[PDB]
DNA sequence: GGATGTATATATCTGACACGTGCCTGGAGACTAGGGAGTAATCCCCTTGGCGGTTAAAACGCGGGGGACAGCGCGTACGTGCGTTTAAGCGGTTGCTAGAGCTGTCTACGACCAATTGAGCGGCCTCGGCACCGGGATTCTCC
DNA sequence: GGAGAATCCCGGTGCCGAGGCCGCTCAATTGGTCGTAGACAGCTCTAGCAACCGCTTAAACGCACGTACGCGCTGTCCCCCGCGTTTTAACCGCCAAGGGGATTACTCCCTAGTCTCCAGGCACGTGTCAGATATATACATCC
């Protein structure tokens, strides 16, 4: 059969969440994330709709950008892979860990 | 009664932007031109973010201007990122940008 | 009750838009980014003008605060054409 | 009083870090990177929803509002448009 | 007429190490870390006090300002060491 | 009657009165309560104790009995919470650590 | 007077001992050049802001507070100096 | 008598346990007179403020060299290159 | 085993640290008045919880190829030592200049009150933008 | 190079709900007045910044030699990607209930402002040793 060769599925998708902005994460588990955090800093607690977006928007474009300086660091070490290791490396020059 | 904007020649409120200073714990006191100046250069950088985001809605054949075009507009820009170098624009996406390490050869 | 009278920038931001593109129009959540934008703009500049008086021993923010604030601000030639945009309103003002 | 959320890290499934990946501009990943972020974003949304919560109890409320999360994010150099404010 | 905290800091020096000395470098470091946390809890305060709608900065405001600067057992502890010494302060 | 001060009646080493006039005199609010001077005095002491502390064990690891700033710098940089506190800070004169 | 290679009086031995301190034991021979380029980028950001605030006191001499506050506007605290 | 490459390397030890600063005190003072000329001629300065601009500075290079050691070694190697300066450089915000 | 940098002990000894004086400015005590804040009540909206369907995404397993990793060789560039050259640092001097403090003046800002107009909320419409479809065109992989 | 094929884009179609325009009301802005303190100008004066000079010596510079490391090539193998199939849970549309956050009105108590009075902290002046620099040395690290 027809079979495309492995990186052309990679980058039609990186052109393709490149193009658009709408969340990549789903919904309901973010929510049931947040709230099963937030428990334990204090029971019974209520969310408007709209700040659980708010944590969705931050969280995702944290994590974009933190994959921006993880694959720069990947490409360094002469790799195309990203590896745990390039993470800490990106959050220890930031200055997070 | 004639309003302070209008001897200025600006369209931003010169009324509203002495009472938020007057009522922000600034100063003790607020002198007469500093609210004209502070409204001039708000409508000043207002006006230049909207001529590019409007720039890019037109190059989209888009006659709405939505976060997108704010993002590529304030993105596309070398003092406008910098100035907002650590702000979060909510439905904004990124820049397309490959690396030309990944691409094949 | 009553329902509170909520403060934006949007009639004035319109009106900015209308100038520069006519035929454009502008959607709420784009609106709002913009408000975010203006009031972001404006706290910073205050706060800067505000250690800038505290700094010299002064008790009144004048335009000078606002120039000095917007040079340490603004980035490149945003502070020249900001800084020329303001002393023309302020000449402007005061000529009248 | 509801019921305790537990194991709720594992619905940050993988193909939703693989998008957050490929809009990053990522093309190859490792098997291990998955636990990895799914480690930090728990640590981020730790710190945002400490300070948020903070501001909540000495508002004196119940509920969580955007304000309390667009401040959150403020105080950490981490400012958003787009959610009043 | 240049205001410091100087005797003060000599005075906590003289607590917590009876015998032990401080140069005029270290005590002017000491001066500007209070100045600088001072001015940190003090915006926090004044922004906590903005967001709420109100003009009286409290200790209320100077609790929830500690707690969201200092990290972990720090604000902990100087919450109790604030909170006693306000106790103290009151039926006094 | 006697003038007794407002740090002696909290049991303080730092003025309550010279913060209540910083208060006061720094734009920060249109009043000030009776109790937040003395909350700020009470966390400000802790604070510089617990530096002080750290930094005079350190001087006395080295033989010295006189603090000076490489000791704080020591101090605070072996100290998790108090890095953190002081993480975008530079101490004049400190170095690093080895 | 005007000045000119003061950017040459930053020497390759001072780099040496600055990478040292902080922990480096081989250095390419490119690495002095970047430095101080670095190092002036570094510099004219700071001195910037500091003549700003020099002037804006109607002030001649640069002072030490104006390098407090310049460095304190970008997020590089530096206690020792405030008094 | 020679010692290895490597061995008087001692210098780090030497360096990370003393506080003094490692510029010389004239140059840095001319180049930072040269470049304020730019900014406004006819400046004077206090040498408490020239102390200032100089741990601030010589701190600065410190902790930039200690981040690009780190990708040094992410990349296998000890020797330092201006490539490892460019992403340290890059990953902190400043490019 | 010999070389060599490294911490240790003792003698010198001084300039910075700790202590004792006057005073004057800032903190404390007492009283007064008003507005900010806390309490109680009311109400509606928006948050939580549940059900049902449906379908698109997630999970899983298999095959395969390509990228990470290890090993080897080589040549270049960096380190090390030594001899020479330079300029930084230190201790003085001089001059003069600009920042600081004091005094007097007066203009610009806060406060209060009355008038009124601009801006925000509630309606009322209508077309840019989106889902869906069809066609053509485009990159992509095998021969 | 062709050539078949998943994949993407442009044109055209409905179709809607969010953007754009308008009326009414009231709260925020504007104009006028008066008082007073902050700011500005002028003068003095002294500390500290710039400039010069002479000398010492330590640090920078330049050159040569050797070797250790960075880099490139090759081979292996494992582990990530692509795809097809099955299973699951997200999402959308309802509905029902209630709690909590916003609003309003009232009371009252705490903080600012004023003035008086005193005491504590800050410059100035004084006496002494902790730590740096030297001289010698045993020792731990290195080749």
């Amino acid at each position: 059969p027809h079979r495309y060769r492995p990186g052309t599925v990679a980058l039609r998708e990186i052109r393709r969440y490149q193009k658009s902005t709408e969340l990549l994460i789903r919904k309901l588990p973010f929510q049931r994330l947040v709230r099963e955090i937030a428990q334990d800093f204090k029971t019974d607690l209520r969310f408007q709709s709209s700040a659980v977006m708010a944590l969705q928007e931050a969280s995702e474009a944290y994590l974009v950008a933190l994959f921006e300086d993880t694959n720069l660091a990947a490409i360094h070490a002469k790799r195309v892979t990203i590896m745990p290791k390039d993470i800490q490396l990106a959050r220890r020059i930031r200055g997070e860990r | 009664a004639k309003t302070r904007s209008s001897r200025a020649g600006l369209q931003f409120p010169v009324g509203r932007v002495h009472r938020l200073l007057r009522k922000g714990n600034y100063a003790e006191r607020v002198g007469a031109g500093a609210p004209v100046y502070l409204a001039a250069v708000l409508e000043y950088l207002t006006a230049e973010i909207l001529e590019l985001a409007g720039n890019a809605a037109r190059d989209n054949k888009k006659t709405r201007i939505i976060p997108r075009h704010l993002q590529l507009a304030v993105r596309n820009d070398e003092e406008l990122n910098k100035l907002l170098g650590r702000v979060t624009i909510a439905q904004g996406g990124v820049l397309p940008n490959i690396q030309s390490v990944l691409l094949p050869k | 009750r009553r329902k509170t009278r909520k403060e934006s920038y949007a009639i004035y931001v319109y009106k900015v838009l209308k100038q520069v593109h006519p035929d454009t129009g502008i959607s709420c959540k784009a609106m709002s980014i913009m408000n975010s934008f203006v009031n972001d703009v404006f706290e910073r500049i205050a706060g800067e003008a505000s250690r800038l008086a505290h700094y010299n021993k002064r008790s009144t923010i004048t335009s000078r605060e606002i120039q000095t604030a917007v040079r340490l601000l603004l980035p490149g030639e945003l502070a020249k054409h900001a800084v020329s945009e303001g002393t023309k309103a302020v000449t402007k003002y005061t000529s009248a | 009083h509801r019921k305790v959320l537990r194991d709720n890290i594992q619905g940050i499934t993988k193909p939703a870090i693989r998008r957050l990946a490929r809009r990053g501009g990522v093309k190859r990943i490792s098997g291990l990177i998955y636990e990895e972020t799914r480690g930090v974003l728990k640590v981020f949304l730790e710190n945002v929803i400490r300070d948020a919560v903070t501001y909540t109890e000495h508002a004196k409320r119940k509920t969580v509002t955007a304000m309390d999360v667009v401040y959150a994010l403020k105080r950490q150099g981490r400012t958003l448009y787009g959610f009043g404010g």
